[PDB]
């Protein structure tokens, strides 16, 4: 089979700057009809893949002229003259010259932008959940940059590490930020034993945190 | 998305 | 226009065989070859095979020989892929695609079908509204949310105010714990609109045929 090797794995580019990504095949993609069936796909967060470029350098309908494909034989390149936030996602090359058709493993284009502190929101367990014996405390750390933020939980002022599950969104194509959600799962009995609940946005550097708390006994 | 007229006949 | 409408998500047990459908419309069904593609974990893409509905030509990636069978129903403009002898590693998103005939033709992708191979039963989510623990705040925007807890299998679909609240939403990837999925969704609205105007999250879980709405209700202070 034809092996398609894409580099780099990820590319981080500031808005307005150029982008270049490489796709190399283990065999010539020149077909007997003189055409080279090398395609570029973009898969945006949450969507099906969509072709941007075919036959090495031809732009699919609607694709901005900022995109150019080039190459021949076994070495191919996709370039973006000036990156826009909407360009983010995973770019795949895929060859159709040899059966079976094979894909590269993708290059994730990430947008660079100014630092942004997260908007932190903390939520007590719902009355409905407490009714049924559970107590999940939820914290959103939304629209921050760069991607590396962490969460620290405190109960009655004491750090708690067990029972914490986190999830991260893909990069936002409008403001180029990231968001994170953290859930601290307690039993109802444990939740009722304590009063104050604190969610902290932390960093792996000496940097001030962003904190949000609530109290069971008062607003 | 891979090769036009890929279901070619013989 | 041209649309490729695939089967909804499926929960299927190991050792069964099961069919994915891809209903084509807006074009001459027999005029274009259809491809099928596997995507595992939102990462690697694999070409399964193609079928030409006009002449029945059917070519497979040898990796999937004896795993996938491609047929078409010309009468209904529907392509089908049978997945045989299912195992855990067949869990993935499967796409159908329509190839170009002429060089200048557009190509198209279906929306994908998420297959979960598992022996586990379906569990519907418990949906909890998330409202602030404070009575007031400084920010001119207020963030609300919904916790969609303990369901199986994926996916669920979360909307806000039946889709009329689309900006300012973050719906997070689900996390797996004790064999159930849990996800959360946040929405951010102008503080002058809440709680005077109602905010509801709508959560559908196809596998359990459930659709629930949860109104966000302020804390009593």
């Amino acid at each position: 089979d034809v092996v398609m090797t894409q580099t780099p794995l990820t590319l981080s580019v500031t808005i307005g700057q150029p982008a270049s990504i490489s796709c190399k095949s283990s065999q010539s993609l020149l077909y007997s009809d003189g055409k080279t069936y090398l395609n570029w796909l973009l898969q945006r967060p949450g969507q099906s893949p969509m072709r941007l470029i075919y036959l090495v350098s031809k732009l699919d309908s609607g694709v901005p002229d900022r995109f150019t494909g080039s190459g021949s034989g076994t070495d191919f390149t996709l370039k973006i003259s000036r990156v826009e936030a909407e360009d983010l996602g995973v770019y795949y090359c895929v060859q159709g010259t040899h059966f079976p058709f094979t894909f590269g493993s993708g290059t994730k284009l990430e947008i660079k932008r100014a630092d942004a502190a997260p908007t932190v929101s903390i939520f007590p367990p719902s009355s409905e959940q407490l009714t049924s014996g559970g107590a999940s405390v939820v914290c959103f750390l939304n629209n921050f940059y760069p991607k590396d933020i962490n969460v620290k939980w405190k109960i009655d002022g004491s750090e708690r590490q067990n029972g914490v599950l986190n999830s991260w969104t893909d990069q936002d194509s409008k403001d180029s930020t990231y968001s994170m959600s953290s859930t601290l799962t307690l039993t109802k009995d444990e939740y009722e034993r304590h009063n104050s609940y604190t969610c902290e946005a932390t960093h792996k550097t000496s940097t001030s945190p962003i904190v949000k708390s609530f109290n069971r006994n008062e607003c | 998305q891979f090769r036009h007229d890929s279901g070619y006949e013989v | 226009e041209v649309q490729l409408q695939q089967s909804g998500p499926e929960l299927v047990k190991p050792g069964a065989s099961m069919k994915i459908s891809c209903k084509a419309s807006g074009y001459s069904f027999t005029g274009y070859t259809m491809n099928w593609v596997k995507q595992s974990h939102g990462k690697n893409l694999e070409w399964i095979g193609l079928i030409n509905p006009y002449n029945g030509v059917t070519r497979y990636n040898q990796k999937f020989k004896g795993k996938a069978t491609l047929i078409v129903d010309k009468s209904s403009s529907t392509a089908y892929m049978e997945l045989l002898s299912l195992t855990s590693e067949d869990s993935a998103v499967y796409y159908c695609t329509r190839e170009a005939k002429r060089e200048w033709d557009e190509t198209y992708w279906g929306q994908g079908t998420l297959v979960t191979v598992s022996a586990a039963k379906t569990t519907p989510p418990s949906v909890y509204p998330l409202a602030p623990g404070s009575a007031a705040q400084t920010n001119s925007m207020v963030t609300l949310g919904c916790l969609v807890k303990g369901y199986f299998p994926e996916p669920v679909t979360v909307t806000w105010n039946s889709g009329s609240l689309s900006s300012g939403v973050h719906t997070f990837p689900a996390v797996l714990q004790s064999d159930l999925y849990t996800l959360s969704s946040s929405v951010t609205v102008p503080s002058s609109t809440w709680p005077s105007e109602t905010v509801t999250c709508n959560v559908a879980h196809p596998a359990s045929s459930t659709k629930v709405d949860k109104k966000i209700v302020p804390r009593d202070c």
